[PDB]
RNA sequence: GCUCAGAUUCUGCGGUCUGAGC
């Protein structure tokens, strides 16, 4: 299924879906 | 000519001198790239609704892409559907450029907001595998128009003794020629499309009948092939199925990996 | 050494640190 490693992907995950108090992904792909 | 053939193939000794190679990363790891990249043109290419051909001509060209341009300069993450995008062009189901993304995005962002179409964000991603796509271009030197090993294993499948059971757990196995392994760039589909079924048909226990009149019934899809090399290959073809990490939640099941359907 | 869960605006999809369980 996953192109989608755990993690080095799975983790910027976690960090763009936390700057999820007012900043934004740069790349958002 | 430039040539018509040496273009896309290359030696065990060039592999290794990848271009991806000449930077800082393993082979253990770019063989695990590609497999990881072809994977992701899988799930966009059936989100999207695209034949599971073009899916396959995008894997062709995301191999061919990088045997010329690092996965350090180039992430495989971006090329993906860079390519998917221009391949289901090229077969033909277009989609439009705001469509791929828009999968894309779900694909390796699951839980964002979906996208918003007018962000500087978004005309500058438009405007990157736009960018993109006149590379993926001048890279395959133009040379779009792809050849698969599914094309010739649907020659020889009923033209022997086949159980349907068992032909086409051959077609299924080619396309592993493109997700886990180098060989689309090693071997010609015809030679590759040859292994694709004595492998698929070693696990089925059926064999082929040899052909009566002089001459092999594996001689009539290829015309130099020894089982000195068929048996080499599928060695690799499987300690290379299983030189793989148990990562096997595999690329074509997402609900279409039970044989078909009881539940 | 693998591999999961928390941390890091070090940073493009890979590098740090901290706990479990095997
Ligand atoms: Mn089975
Ligand atoms: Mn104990």
């Amino acid at each position: 299924i996953d192109y989608l490693d755990a993690s080095l992907r799975k983790k910027n995950k976690q960090r763009l879906k936390a700057i999820q108090q007012g900043r934004q992904p740069q790349y958002l792909l | 000519r430039k040539n018509n053939n040496k273009r896309w193939y290359f030696t065990r000794e060039q592999l290794e001198n990848s271009p991806s190679r000449r930077f800082g990363l393993d082979p253990d790891k770019e063989l695990s790239y590609r497999q990881q990249a072809a994977n992701l043109l899988q799930d966009m290419g059936q989100r999207l609704n695209v034949s599971q051909l073009t899916i396959n001509t995008a894997i062709v060209y995301m191999h061919r892409f990088y045997m010329i341009q690092s996965f350090t300069r180039f992430h495989r993450n971006s090329v993906a559907p860079a390519a998917l995008f221009l391949a289901a062009k090229v077969e033909e189901q277009p989609k439009k450029l705001e469509h791929v993304i828009k999968v894309a995005h779900t694909c390796l962002h699951p839980q964002e907001s979906l996208p918003d179409t007018r962000s500087e964000a978004y005309l500058q991603q438009v405007q990157d595998l736009v960018i993109l796509e006149s590379i993926i271009l001048q890279t395959l030197g133009f040379e779009l128009t792809i050849d698969h090993p599914h094309t010739h294993v649907v020659k020889c499948t009923q033209l022997v003794r086949a159980s349907k059971d068992l032909a086409q757990t051959s077609y299924f196995m080619a396309t592993n020629s493109l997700h886990l392994t180098t060989f689309s760039l090693q071997y010609t589909p015809p030679v590759v499309a040859c292994v694709c079924i004595h492998l698929a048909c070693k696990w089925s226990n059926w064999e082929i009948p040899v052909s009566t009149d002089g001459k092999h019934w594996w001689e009539y899809v290829d015309a130099t092939v020894t089982l000195e090399l068929l048996d080499e290959l599928t060695h690799e073809f499987l300690q290379i199925l299983e030189k793989t990490p148990n990562r096997l939640k595999r690329i074509w099941n997402w609900r279409a990996c039970q044989a078909a359907k009881k539940t």
